[PDB]
Parts: structure tokens; sequence; C-alpha cells
């Protein structure tokens, strides 16, 4: 199993280091791939490291800049990115396949997103949307949050049925914002709870909200 | 080295045969793999060695090809199979990927259920009011939505976001937000969003009055 870490926001020109920790046994045959995906674009192979020596192969998009290392006992791999551009804003995955020796299975991480801009980290300002006779709808609107991502799952997974959470829109002010909605019984008078399950990872802003007509 | 992936986007209903072509700029033998990536999640191996099938991936998925021409075939398409599919070559030191291919399902039209939401009092003490109009569970994607403020058509003060096609009912849901100042919200009374869609025969309008 693969887990990435070390994301966040970085200033153009400044640098950041990402970690990829693997679980299980480790053979000298094994290795590690780094693949990134820009917001709304395709996949791009960044580099590979091979544990059986000095061989590291980079993409010409990052050659001479990105550097990959590891320590064996921690079973982690690092990629220190430097001289970052806006073009390098992407979700970064580490990956191993069985079909070329890098790993025992075709493993991927969850990906951690790095964003390259001088904008500052800001917590989300959530607001309720009152439903006020036909199946009703209600929601939380998250406003002025930077950078992505954000997660919501009403009632902490208790009421997660037929919920649409629209992708974030980038307001020209520079702050993302979105909202989520749940269609609910027509007259759900005095329902148990409706907890705004919103968490911002970059800014530790875990918040909850009431949605009562 | 370049992987040419065709088409860029295709649509088909459930039970259809779907073929995605990946053309290789050079001889890559059979060192080609096919991945599936659903929105928000990491990729998933479908096929390796051009035709070999992964573990836990159904026999509806098949791969064939050799040399420079390769094809990924989905015999019967299922609604949970909406995702982006890519080709990767592992012939040498580096890995070259494909442009990708977006898949979405066709279905008989579903009428959008519209809801109006006034801005909350908490967002009015901030100084910036936001009114949102929600269209729920509809197909196709294309829907118009006009904002009226005191019976006057608004323009340049709205932005729209559509969800990804739901993996069960295969319907989209559109949100539309309207932003103005607290003074501009206090200076008017009647706020309405008129939506038009292929499913509804007549444009359906939902509105509220500031104060009721």
């Amino acid at each position: 199993k693969l887990v990435e870490s070390g994301g966040g926001v970085v200033q153009p020109g400044r640098s950041l280091r990402l970690s990829c920790e693997a679980s299980g046994f480790i053979f000298s045959t094994y290795g590690m791939h780094w693949v990134r995906q820009a917001p709304g674009k395709g996949l791009e192979w960044v580099a590979v490291i091979w544990f059986d020596g000095s061989n590291i192969y980079y993409a010409d998009s990052v050659k001479g800049r990105f550097t990959i290392s590891r320590d064996n006992s921690k079973n982690t791999v690092f990629m220190q990115m430097d001289s970052l551009r806006a073009e390098d804003t992407a979700v970064y995955y580490c990956h191993r396949n069985f079909y070329d020796g890098s790993g025992p299975f075709d493993y991927w991480g969850q990906g951690t997103l790095v964003t390259v801009s001088s904008a500052s980290t800001k917590g989300p300002s959530v607001f309720p949307l009152a439903p006020s006779g036909g199946t009703a709808a209600l929601g939380c609107l998250v406003k002025d949050y930077f950078p992505e991502p954000v997660t919501v799952s009403w009632n902490s997974g208790a009421l997660t049925s037929g919920v649409h959470t629209f992708p974030a829109v980038l307001q020209s002010s520079g702050l993302y914002s979105l909202s989520s909605v749940v269609t609910v019984p027509s007259s759900s008078l005095g329902t148990q709870t409706y907890i705004c399950n919103v968490n911002h990872k970059p800014s530790n802003t875990k918040v909850d909200k009431k949605v009562e007509p | 080295i370049q992987m040419t992936q065709s088409p860029s986007t295709l649509s088909a209903s459930v039970g259809d045969r779907v073929t995605i072509t990946c053309r290789a700029s050079q001889f890559i033998s059979r060192w080609l793999a096919w991945y599936q990536q659903k929105p928000g999640k990491a990729p998933k191996l479908l096929i390796y060695k051009a035709s070999s099938l992964e573990s836990g991936v159904p026999s509806r998925f098949s791969g064939s090809g050799s040399e420079t021409h390769f094809t990924l075939t989905i015999s019967s398409l299922q609604p949970d199979d909406v995702a982006t599919y890519y080709c990767q070559e592992y012939t040498s030191y580096g890995r070259t990927f494909g442009q990708g291919t977006k898949v979405e399902i066709k279905r008989t039209v579903a009428a959008p259920s519209v809801f109006i939401f006034p801005p909350s009092d908490e967002q009015l003490k901030s100084g910036t009011a936001s009114v949102v109009c929600l269209l729920n569970n509809f197909y196709p994607r294309e829907a118009k939505v006009q904002w009226k403020v005191d019976n006057a058509l608004q323009s340049g003060n709205s932005q729209e976001s559509v969800t990804e096609q739901d993996s069960k009912d295969s319907t989209y849901s559109l949100s539309s937000t309207l932003t103005l100042s607290k003074a501009d919200y206090e200076k008017h009374k009647v706020y309405a969003c008129e939506v038009t869609h292929q499913g509804l025969s007549s444009p359906v309008t939902k509105s509220f009055n500031r104060g009721e």
C-alpha cells in the first residue's frame, strides 16, 4: 500500500519535498514511479527510481530540477521539487506495478495536491442554504477557501445518500468556493441532525453547521 | 515517443460496444497497459501485455494490438464504467502515457427539479450576498439558467458548476450562484432564476421575496 504526504501550497521558485511510504516487504528489484495529473488534464510520468543502484530516470519536463531519493529501512521514497513553476501544479501520485519489476502489485497512492502560486492559505467560510411540500433540498455553501481540496459528507457518513457535491469554481478573486446538496423527504420535520461535515486540509479548519429553515 | 489516443471523448448507452484506439509513434512490441481513472480517485490497472487482463477486472474488458496499433474494447458498457481511460507504454527507461478518453452514458431525458435558496443572514453581515439556483438529477448536461432581479435580467455576475455523471442514475446536477453586494441585495426585492431544459416543455421559474 502506498501513501503520499507533504502537500500544500508553495511559492513560485520556492521548493517542496514529497514523501511516499510503502508497506510490506521490499526487494532490491523494486522501484518507484512518480506520476502527476494537472487539474483537468491527463496523466504525466515524472520519473522512476530503481533500488538496485544509481539508476534514476527523469522526464525531460523535470530533468535537472526534481531529485528523488529514499531510505531503505523506512521504506519511503522522496522527491524534492525545486524551481517550481505554475505548470507543475498537479496531484502527484507514487506508483508501483508488477508488470515491470517495480512492485508486487499495481499500487497507487491517493495523491497529494501541490499548488504553485503566491496566494495564501485561507480557511473556508461555510454558510447554510435553507430549504423552506415536494422532496426538499438543503446544503452548505463553502466560500473563500484556498487552496483545494475540501471534503464534505453530511452527518459524518450517516446521511450520504443521493448527495451531489459540485466541483470547485475559481472565483476571479483567487478563492475557490463550492457547495453541496442532499434531496431529503418532503416534510422531514425535526430530523435528528444535519451537520456540515466540512474539513480543509491545508488550513486546519474542520467546521460544522446547522441547516434549519 | 508519443502515444496517440483516439478518440478524445465518446458517449454510449448501457450495453454498447466501445472501442478506444491508442496509436504508438514507434514500435512498442506488446509493452502497453490500460488504466481506468474515475473522477477524484487514483488510476486502476485494466490490461497489461496488450491483451492480458488484470485480477478483479471483468471479462467485458479486453485488449488487443501489437506493433504500433492498439485497442481497448468494452463489450457491454455499464453505468458505473464512466471514467477516463489511458494507455501507457513501458518499452524503455521512461513511461509514455496517452491523451486519455472520456466516457459517458446516454439515457432518456430526466426533468430537472429546481430549487431556490436566499442568501443567509450570516453572509449578509459579511457584505457580499450569494443567491444559488439548483437543478437536480437531469439529462442532458445542457441547461440554461437566467437570473432576474426586480424583473431585470442579470449578466456577468453568475458562475456555473456541473457534477460528474452519477454512477447509478446517470444524471447530472447543476448549481448556479449569483453574487452581489449587501446594498444591491437590500436595494431590490424580487429575485428569480428561470431555467430551460429539453426535459421541461415550459421554462420553470422559482423565486423568492426578500423579507418573506
